[PDB]
């Protein structure tokens, strides 16, 4: 009952060293989006950097 | 960086409950909330009636005698039936009750692992009082929504589709938090409308937990 | 209870006719017809997950 299918990452294809396409195969029924979804915003919006464009 | 704490659980009412969680950075917020929210509907631990015996009727598709309702009637009122249990997974509750009146969940027999969250809830409508009703119901644990015809025997074990979903109506309200040392921080607020079998900050234990497991699997080795 | 009894009036040269009646409960499946009263009919693409 607290048992969900464990996702495992079979692909983290790089075509570049910029670009790479990490996938997993079984995740669970609506679980994709949602980790997918908390992935994207927390990256995109969240991950910090040290480029302050303001010179 | 700051960590989310449930610092309020608030029973507004014994089927719905908001669960706030103030020290939640901006952006973080958002996505807890989202994420939580999907999580919590699409698999939560629940309890639901999986199989239903009438003791006098054969096949779902016919009546009982003195029963006002059809024996398909008496399954679709059980399967919306707000049921816990601790303990063992699964648990049959057998119903007896004679003469007028309509049953309620409360006429079911009472187990000490399982107790009934809504005894007020009808079943189906005695109105003869020579007839009387007697059923075995068995509630099992199972997640998201399992068809009849998924599962799997006699002829008259009648199974009917198990939503094993506690929670029915879940909405996540972001604002900003009171905090007046450091600002843009914004608490989460999440009402969960649960049929009440479910606990509502162990359920959003839970499904943080859940999510951390799913989310162990990003991080190497 | 003799209208019963008596053997049914049946097609000649069939000894017996026995009528097994089949219910199934059929439920949304993805392609089923659904319309509205306006007349804007459509198939169930999918059967789409709540929180989606």
């Amino acid at each position: 009952v607290t048992e969900f299918l464990k996702p495992r990452l079979v692909d983290i294809e790089q075509v570049s060293s910029t670009h790479a396409k990490v996938t997993l195969e079984p995740l669970e029924r609506g679980f994709g989006h949602t980790l997918g979804n908390a992935l994207r915003r927390i990256l995109l919006s969240s991950m910090p950097g040290c480029a302050v464009t303001e010179v | 960086f700051l960590k989310p704490r449930l610092v309020d659980i608030e029973q507004v009412s014994s089927t719905h409950a908001k669960v706030t969680l103030e020290p939640l950075e901006r952006g973080f917020g958002h996505t807890l909330g989202n994420a939580l929210r999907r999580i919590l509907l699409s698999s939560m631990p629940g309890c639901a009636v999986t199989e239903v015996e009438i003791d006098g009727v054969l096949h779902e598709y016919s009546t009982k005698e003195g029963v006002q309702e059809d024996i398909l009637e008496i399954l679709l009122n059980l399967k919306g039936l707000a049921v816990r249990v601790q303990g063992k997974d699964e648990v049959i509750l057998t119903l007896n009750k004679s003469g007028i009146g309509p049953v309620t969940a409360a006429d079911i027999t009472h187990d000490g692992d399982v107790e009934i969250v809504k005894p007020q809830h009808v079943i189906c409508h005695l109105t003869d009082e020579n007839a009387s009703i007697s059923m075995r119901i068995k509630v099992q644990r199972g997640r998201g929504y399992v068809p009849a015809s998924t599962r799997i025997r006699p002829i008259g074990r009648l199974l009917v589709d198990a939503c094993y979903s506690p929670v029915e109506r879940i909405a996540y309200n972001v604002e900003a938090a009171r905090v007046e040392q450091r600002t843009d921080l914004d608490k989460l607020v999440i009402e969960m409308e649960t049929n009440g079998t479910i606990d509502p900050e162990e359920a959003i234990r839970r499904a943080a937990t859940i999510l951390a497991e799913q989310l162990e699997a990003f991080v190497d080795l | 209870r003799r209208k019963i009894t008596q053997g049914d009036d049946l097609a000649p040269g069939v000894l017996k006719i026995v009528k097994v009646y089949l219910a199934v409960k059929r439920r949304i499946q993805p392609g089923d017809k659904m319309a509205g009263r306006h007349g804007n009919k459509g198939v169930i693409s999918k059967i789409n997950p709540i929180e989606d």
